[PDB]
RNA sequence: AGUAGUAACAAGAGUCUGCU
């Protein structure tokens, strides 16, 4: 009796069991090493989609530039990237006529929140590709490395505070023949380590001042860094991605904020949306295309995937579809929101790390880097790697790939909805007026495509038109990975319909374990975290239960704070039984402190120190929120009393790096933390509410001191030889400014 | 008051770098460079928590924690450390002091600490005096809508409520704003005739005020009553197949 | 203009001028008139202000006292405004609806102050009816000369006046020697351009029938649809065309599994072959160190044999896993503390991989090298099915006799759906915890646990981590089994996947000869004989040694301490099944659906056909499934099932008369089948979708 | 050797270990 638990779906349906073909419960695969051959296969691939196109020279960058658009239609079923730019805006001309009053209300509201954007909007979302450092920062260091580098250099129109005056002084700063840029180097020594006895290279990293080319700048401005995706599901090889840098990111914000207005408007697009709102579409679009008039109106429904989505959209497309979106726009408006279709078209790809290389005699091996694999001979490659480095040699501009055609990953998602709703919404019925009519709905890139008819020929020549069209405007609909059945069951996005019940599984389910900030923070963000999967993502009251269980059991592993009745002897049990010998309600401790339990489904929603608070001891809950406590940090007027627990502590942190002296790069985040700590001693509401000012912080806490000083003289409240004091502080610190 | 942080804006003046940055960054350019981070991140801090608990100092606390907690435990457990070297404000500590401090330490007293989280106590009241009726097994259809997930005040917006506590809290610095409404100077003197005998840092009263005027709407999938009661419990009254009949206390 | 206010004024005023020109969006380069009248409006306020004191009386000395007027003419909005929020709070005066200019703190007024080219009086009567409703004094001045005030009162003396008077005349009469007088009476959006390196940018990212940014972009503009769509289509190929083949899963082939030699055991610990050492309420003084309960179940076996090497590692050095084995029992027999830390002997060092890596270099000082090759990278050698791992997973859904969960208790049901979830998991949980595959998540997190803790606490020590785990039984008495133990290497980890090599000696009762493809990367000794009391016979049988080098990652490790998802899983499927039937039938369906003590549902394939069993068997093998997914974890697995769901799908829309079809049906299984190259639990998920197949295609005919 | 898989780790830039 051999055991098969897909013989379960004899009984039940694979919808209804369709969790067992989810494999989410280890570890999804990780990239080892470099991410070189990734990119370099995305630009082959990119380059081969492409390769009837045009070649050309770009006169600023010396890049090679292939132009695909406009160019010999495919011929066969290959992926292909030749979009032809009158069917684009015809199918965005279509798209306007069938909503009337789309484009305008968008391109009002971007033109709305253009004007009221600061720089600070570019401080959120994911790490940016600093181009001062060639490698990636976070957001706000690589947009204040940006600020730094600009205003070192003439170009001072950022002090405005808002996005598009950076972005002037971005489009400014192409114009400066020699920019001046801060680069970390290294210093190298080698010395003997004290515990293992061996020769290391101590390595200190400082700082030095650069001088870039046109060209040079020009290229760095023009880069995305490529690395490749790890923690992925769902495939077996890795695929690269990209992240931006800071010439393009806030350009690449406002075509988005343009897209997103766009796409809430319109019924057959999954972006953006949530959890539930999805089911809803599916559910909308279903009821839609399930009103009979005849006797047999026969109805059909691709669950279509794309293939290779970002290889073959061209960013002249996007230029011609943003151009066309924004049409009865001011000029201004346009030429802001096309700036980003042509630095993507412009754009190039930075190589990765390089490779490793191993020499078998001498027993050393050696991380050379992309920009060394250019004066390597080609014996020392392996076969693919030579292969690839053939195919890429005429692409490559200092250390980088020029990637001409196509996109990366997820860089104008919501434009390529809009694109793929436009050919969505060319077959209504009395626009086609045809024997057939598609409906649908369109993620970044997978569809869901209903296509209804009066035979089954109707149907494949629905299926045909659609699938054309598509080839028409560089999409190319995945054969292999793509169905179609009759209407009743599909899958959209991991969304999977089957007659009205739809089965949510596009989201990872999570460890519900420790998030490791502190005590009490983790036990707030778990069962917040339980309780959003409950009312977002299905999570089953049962499951959710185990799931609370298995969240207090891994909590009270980590913190080392099982109950005290327990016979665990960990490090703090002999501390937490003399807590519980000596408490009288022992319902009223914490989970932190060896209490019991007090969640399940009904109170979720309600933090652990306020659930426990009548059951907790009085001299308990006054040690416990004693005001004085010495593990929570205090902010002065004499500090002020605290007003949380003692369980939100601070872990000792640690960002050392091996063999590595940072010290000199590392002292301007303390600078910084001691300027904003002074400027909040100044300001009461500095980190309540974010301040506002183009004056200077100096300017400003001379201009409170001044005021501060001469109010509290009038007031009584202070003498006049502390008056003179502070007077003559201002006086000092004014003098020291101007010198 | 008011000479020893000009003294200390001193200080920093007479470097040269903080004198720079001090000049040349602005207000509103603060915002940006109050977020410079700079150094290696972690990947998983869920797994450094699980390492670092094992060891035996994990905590970081203050200087002042040499004075308030003994060196060493009842039972023999060394409650806090030095530094290599680091005679700053800060040392290291293992939670065996905080579980001394939880069970040996100055009781005082909490009388601001329901204030503060009243609308916490508040949502615990109606859980713990509600009433649930049987529960539905059908087919639940849930419509995303924006509701209350807090209610707020009545006769305040949530563009006005915020102004009213940027006046009662930190009045010399609500910029060109006024109080637009008769009920907006009336809550702002009762907020005001309250907070005068407080400790508590102008930030906390801040969110206490926040959250118990300031209206905040979301979008939520909600298949019935989509009152400010029945969003808080959304996980508790309504799945994908069922629907729990609850009526809060009030 | 611009170059008379830089060679007239003071720098202070051609500063603050800067400053208010910068802030509001002008420039001194661009504007000559409104940069003078902002100097000029600046210079009588700071002419007004200056030379005026209060005493500590309260009299204005005229000449260590204090000013009398604060100047927020000048300030930032944000300054000026803070000035003002002071001011009024610090009185009780209501705020002002603009900024004034100046405050006067001994009249305690706001002070306006206007300077125009046209006459006093309608300038006046204009800022008077503007600041109209407020107690803002104003004071307005002008180039004749005259001046008036609010009411025509005057606070200010009259020396200051006339001086600031005199001022203005003298600034008239040298713009009239200037002659810019003439053109300064008559003085009373968005911007986005590309600069020439962006313009040259822009004409090379267009349609390559274009030279032009503006011309391409008048052409989207008044562009017109004229059938253009319809025009491609029809001189396209017909080749383009995405042809609707029918599915019919009996006429479908199987899925080809690959060949070549049989895939061999790679677990991090033994499943079914892994016996225990086993303590019952132990007491032995340590209780819960795991060195001193790896002694204490130690000491429960004699007869221990010089160890004998089996079963070779054929790839290897068998003699050094003979002297591990040999150097880890002396230690275990000779240690003291809780933790047992191994000296590197060479045959440690040759098991760890110490000395393995090439010594990292930078490229600056390795040019010279001249055999510098670079890593290779070949795919994975492919192996074919066995017998093994289906046996494996038939042993992983049985029951034992141990409770290998222990679950934390929740707080008290209210709520009626918290009683129907309560019932729903005490379920789930009365036919899921004495399961095998509960055995293997304790032992997975149990080690992984340890590993990771040692990992990173001792980087540079040969740390001996014992396979522990604990259980209850029938009667509840607690049992500490001991599995066998891990020789850790060393682990200095930086990358998620720096592998720290490990070697694990596993305790088994059997024989390695019996199934030899099954042990490829293992080392078996024989150490000891037991008397094995069977039911009626007591047998003599000998115990093995299972010896490998294995190594894991922080990630590995990090999702085998987090292996009660699996529980969280197969509760989450068996709910959704719970959840759909109750949906339909519109009661709660949890008391119909576990409490069917007949067979049910098909789970498993004999010889006589296909066998069915109860909801219990079908929660354990789900379990199982997931425990299985987490232990043999890979990319050919995830790209499998991914691969598959879509057959899987097609094959039930089949069964619902949903007439299938397909677009490309052998590049579907060229991709199924390129994730199935060498992983056991991969090829026996290939063979379950093979033998399902065959199954649902029996069932139609 | 081993982990592993399209390229890497197998060290020299990324005083601690107790889950019934």
């Amino acid at each position: 009796m051999d055991v098969n638990p897909m013989l379960i779906f004899l009984k039940v349906p694979v919808q209804n069991a369709i969790s067992t073909t989810f494999p989410y419960t280890g570890d999804p695969p990780y990239s080892h090493g470099t991410g070189t051959g990734y990119t370099m296969d995305t630009v082959i691939r990119t380059h081969d989609y492409s390769s009837r196109g045009i070649w050309k020279t770009n006169s600023e960058t010396g890049a090679q530039q292939l132009n695909p658009i406009d160019g010999p239609l495919p011929e066969d079923n290959e992926p292909s990237g030749y979009a032809q730019t009158d069917c684009v805006l015809e199918l965005i001309e279509g798209l306007d006529r069938s909503h009337p009053g789309l484009f305008e209300t968008a391109c009002q509201e971007t033109i709305d929140a253009i004007q009221q954007t600061r720089v600070d909007k570019l401080t959120q979302g994911r790490q940016t590709y600093d181009w001062t450092l060639n490698r990636n920062q976070p957001a706000a260091t690589a947009l204040a490395n940006t600020i730094e580098v600009f205003r070192k250099n003439g170009y001072k129109l950022n002090e405005s505070g808002r996005l598009i005056d950076f972005l002037k002084d971005v489009l400014l700063s192409f114009e400066n023949d020699s920019m001046e840029v801060t680069t970390h180097f290294q210093k190298k020594k080698r010395i003997r380590d004290n515990h293992s006895k061996k020769m290391i290279t101590q390595r200190t990293i400082g700082k030095k001042r650069v001088k870039l080319t046109k060209k040079n700048y020009l290229i760095r401005a023009l880069t995305l860094n490529t690395m490749t995706k790890d923690a992925e599901r769902g495939k077996l090889k890795r695929r690269a991605i990209a992240t931006p840098g800071m010439q393009i990111r806030g350009f690449v914000y406002f075509v988005e904020l343009l897209a997103r207005n766009i796409c809430e408007r319109l019924e057959q697009s999954g972006l953006p949306v949530g959890g539930n709102e999805k089911k809803a579409k599916l559910a909308n679009v279903i009821k839609k295309m399930m009103a009979k008039s005849t006797d047999e109106e026969l109805s059909y429904t691709i669950t279509g995937d794309n293939t290779k989505w970002n290889e073959n959209q061209n960013p002249r497309i996007f230029l011609a579809m943003v151009l066309r979106i924004t049409a009865g726009q001011p000029e201004w408006f346009r030429d802001l929101l096309a700036v980003a279709p042509i630095m993507f078209s412009n754009k190039v790809a930075r190589l990765g790390r390089g490779y490793m290389f191993e020499s078998k005699s001498m027993h050393l091996r050696t991380q050379i880097s992309a920009e060394n694999l250019s004066d390597i001979n080609l014996r020392y490659f392996n076969e693919d790697t030579k292969k690839k480095i053939e195919k890429i040699r005429h692409l490559m501009v200092e250390g980088t790939a020029s990637l001409s055609p196509g996109m990366m990953m997820g860089m104008f998602n919501m434009l390529s909805t809009v694109l793929g709703v436009s050919v969505l919404n060319l077959g209504q019925r009395e626009i086609l007026k045809r024997t057939y009519w598609w409906d649908g709905l369109q993620s970044s890139d997978d569809f869901a495509l209903i296509i209804n008819g009066h035979f089954k020929e109707d149907i494949q020549q629905g299926v045909n038109h659609f699938y054309r069209t598509c080839k028409l405007v560089g999409i190319n609909m995945s054969q292999k990975k793509s169905y179609i059945n009759k209407t009743g069951t599909f899958e959209f996005t991991s969304f999977f319909y089957r007659y009205g019940f739809v089965a949510n599984f596009s989201m990872e389910l999570p460890s519900f374990g420790v998030a490791g900030n502190n005590e009490s923070a983790d036990m707030s963000i778990g069962t917040t975290v339980i309780k959003t999967n409950m009312i977002n993502n299905d999570l089953g009251p049962a499951t959710a239960q185990m799931a609370i269980q298995l969240f207090i059991k891994d909590y009270r592993y980590t913190y080392r704070c099982h109950r005290g009745d327990t016979n665990l002897e960990t490090r703090r049990t002999k501390s937490i039984k003399r807590l519980w010998t000596e408490t009288i309600s022992k319902a009223g401790l914490l989970v932190a402190d060896g209490g019991p339990n007090p969640y399940n489904l009904r109170n979720l929603h309600i933090p652990e120190v306020c659930l426990k608070w009548s059951l907790m001891d009085p001299d308990y809950r006054g040690r416990l929120c004693n005001p004085n406590n010495p593990f929570v940090h205090h902010m002065e007027v004499l500090e002020y009393d605290a007003v949380a627990t003692t369980h939100s502590w601070t872990p000792k942190r640690n960002r050392s790096i091996l063999n590595t002296n940072q010290r000199g790069i590392l002292e301007d985040e303390r600078i910084y933390q001691k300027c904003c700590q002074v400027f909040e001693k100044f300001f009461p509401s500095s980190t309540y509410r974010r301040p506002i000012g183009m004056a200077s912080m100096l300017d400003a806490m001379l201009s409170r001191a001044r005021i501060d000083a001469r109010i509290d003289l009038e007031s009584g409240r202070i003498s006049s030889q502390d008056f003179s004091e502070i007077t003559n502080t201002c006086k000092a610190i004014e003098a020291l400014k101007r010198q | 008051s008011g000479m020893e942080r000009i003294k200390e804006l001193m200080e920093m003046v007479k470097n040269s770098r903080m004198r720079e940055i001090l000049t040349t960054t602005s207000v509103d350019h603060m915002a940006v460079i109050k977020k410079y981070t700079s150094g290696r991140q972690e990947k998983n801090p869920a797994l450094r928590m699980k390492w670092m608990m094992a060891m035996k100092y994990p905590i970081s606390a203050s200087s002042r924690i040499r004075e308030m907690i003994p060196e060493k435990d009842e039972d023999g457990n060394t409650l806090w450390t030095n530094t290599k070297d680091a005679g700053s404000n800060r040392v290291l500590v293992s939670p065996n002091a905080v579980t001394w401090w939880n069970r040996a330490g100055p009781v005082s007293d909490v009388v601001h600490y329901p204030r503060v989280y009243k609308m916490y106590f508040d949502r615990l009241e109606r859980l713990t005096h509600g009433t649930f009726g049987p529960v539905k097994f059908y087919n639940q259809v849930k419509v995303r809508k924006r509701v209350d997930i807090n209610p707020g005040h009545k006769d305040l917006t949530s563009r006005e409520a915020q102004e009213v506590i940027m006046e009662v809290v930190f009045p010399n610095e609500v910029g060109a704003r006024t109080l637009s409404s008769d009920a907006q100077l009336t809550i702002t003197k009762e907020k005001k005739e309250e907070l005068k005998n407080c400790k508590i840092s102008p930030i906390m009263v801040a969110y206490m005020l926040e959250r118990e005027l300031v209206r905040r709407t979301r979008f939520l999938p909600i298949a019935g009553a989509t009152s400010s009661t029945y969003v808080e419990v959304l996980h508790l009254t309504q799945g994908t197949c069922w629907e729990q009949q609850y009526t809060p206390g009030g | 203009m611009e170059n008379f206010v830089r060679t007239n004024f003071n720098p202070m005023i051609l500063e603050r001028a800067e400053k208010t020109m910068k802030e509001y969006g002008e420039n001194p380069q661009n504007e000559g008139n409104k940069f003078a009248a902002i100097s000029t409006h600046m210079e009588v306020c700071f002419m007004y202000s200056d030379f005026h004191f209060i005493d500590l009386e309260g009299n204005t000395i005229v000449k260590m006292l204090k000013h009398r007027f604060e100047i927020i003419e000048g300030q930032e909005r944000n300054i000026a405004w803070t000035i003002v929020n002071s001011i009024c709070n610090m009185t009780e005066n209501s705020k002002p609806r603009f900024l004034p200019d100046l405050y006067d703190y001994k009249t305690n007024k706001f002070i306006e102050i206007g300077v125009t080219r046209r006459k006093v009086e309608d300038y006046y009567y204009e800022k008077a009816s503007k600041l109209k409703g407020e107690n803002v004094y104003i004071h307005i001045f002008s180039f004749d000369g005259e001046e008036m005030a609010t009411d025509d009162e005057y606070i200010l003396d009259e020396e200051s006046r006339a001086r600031i008077k005199t001022r203005l005349f003298v600034l008239r009469q040298e713009l009239a020697t200037a002659g810019l007088w003439d053109s300064f009476r008559q003085s009373e959006e968005e911007e986005f351009s590309y600069p020439p390196t962006f313009q040259r940018l822009a004409n090379q990212s267009l349609p390559p029938s274009f030279k032009d940014y503006h011309q391409f972009k008048a052409y989207v503009s008044s562009f017109k649809a004229n059938g253009n769509i319809e025009a491609k289509l029809g001189a396209m190929s017909e080749k383009v065309n995405a042809q609707i083949e029918s599915f019919d899963p009996r006429t479908i082939r199987e899925l080809e599994l690959p060949e070549g030699k049989f895939c061999t055991q790679r677990s991090k610990f033994l499943l079914m072959d892994a016996m225990k050492l086993s303590v019952l309420n132990p007491a032995h003084e340590g209780e819960g160190i795991p060195m001193k309960d790896a002694k204490a179940c130690l000491d429960t076996f004699w007869g221990w044999k010089k160890a004998t090497i089996i079963k070779k590692h054929e790839k290897g050095v068998n003699t050094n896993y003979l002297m591990i084995w040999e150097q880890l029992l002396e230690s275990i027999k000779e240690m003291e503390g809780k933790f047992l830390n191994l000296k590197k002997t060479n045959h440690l060092k040759w098991g760890l991989g110490e000395g393995q890596a090439p010594e990292k270099m930078d490229f600056e000082d390795c040019k010279e090298v001249p055999d510098l090759f670079q890593y290779k990278s070949e795919p994975p050698e492919k192996r074919k099915l066995a017998s093994w791992i289906q046996s494996e997973f038939n042993k992983a859904s049985e029951l034992t006799n141990s409770n290998w969960i222990e679950f934390d208790e929740l707080g008290n049901d209210v709520a009626p759906i918290e009683h129907i979830a309560s019932r729903r998991r005490n379920f789930f949980t009365a036919e899921v915890s004495q399961c095998r595959a509960s055995e293997y998540i304790m032992k997975a997190v149990y080690i992984n646990t340890a590993l990771l803790n040692s990992s990173c606490t001792a980087m540079e020590e040969y740390q001996v981590i014992p396979i522990i785990t604990k259980c209850r039984d029938t009667s509840g008495q607690r049992r500490t089994n001991l599995y066998g133990f891990i020789i850790k290497g060393r682990s200095h980890l930086r990358n998620d996947t720096d592998v720290v090599n490990f070697i694990s000696l596993e305790f088994s009762l059997t024989d390695p000869r019996n199934e030899i493809h099954k042990w490829e990367k293992y080392c078996v000794l024989e150490i000891g004989d037991m008397e094995i009391r069977t039911s009626i016979s007591t047998i003599m049988k000998p115990v093995y040694l299972y010896v490998r080098t294995n190594g894991t990652s922080k990630i590995k490790m990090k999702w085998g301490m987090e292996m009660r998802r699996c529980l969280l899983q197969s509760l989450q499927q068996v709910e959704s099944m719970i959840e759909a039937e109750s949906a339909v039938k519109e009661k709660d369906m949890t008391e119909p659906f576990f409490r069917n003590r007949e067979n049910d549902w098909p789970i498993g394939e004999s010889p006589q056909g296909i066998e069915k069993g109860t909801i219990g068997k079908v929660c354990r093998v789900l379990l199982a499934k997931s425990v299985f997914n987490s232990i043999y974890a890979s990319a050919q697995l995830e790209g499998f099932s991914a691969e598959s769901r879509k057959l899987l799908l097609l094959i039930q829309a089949f069964r619902d008369n949903l007439d299938p079809g397909t677009f490309d049906l052998k590049g579907l299984y060229e991709a199924i089948e390129e994730c199935i190259i060498n992983d056991p639990w991969v090829l026996l998920n290939a063979s379950w979708f093979n033998s399902f197949l065959k199954a649902v295609q029996l069932s139609m005919g």
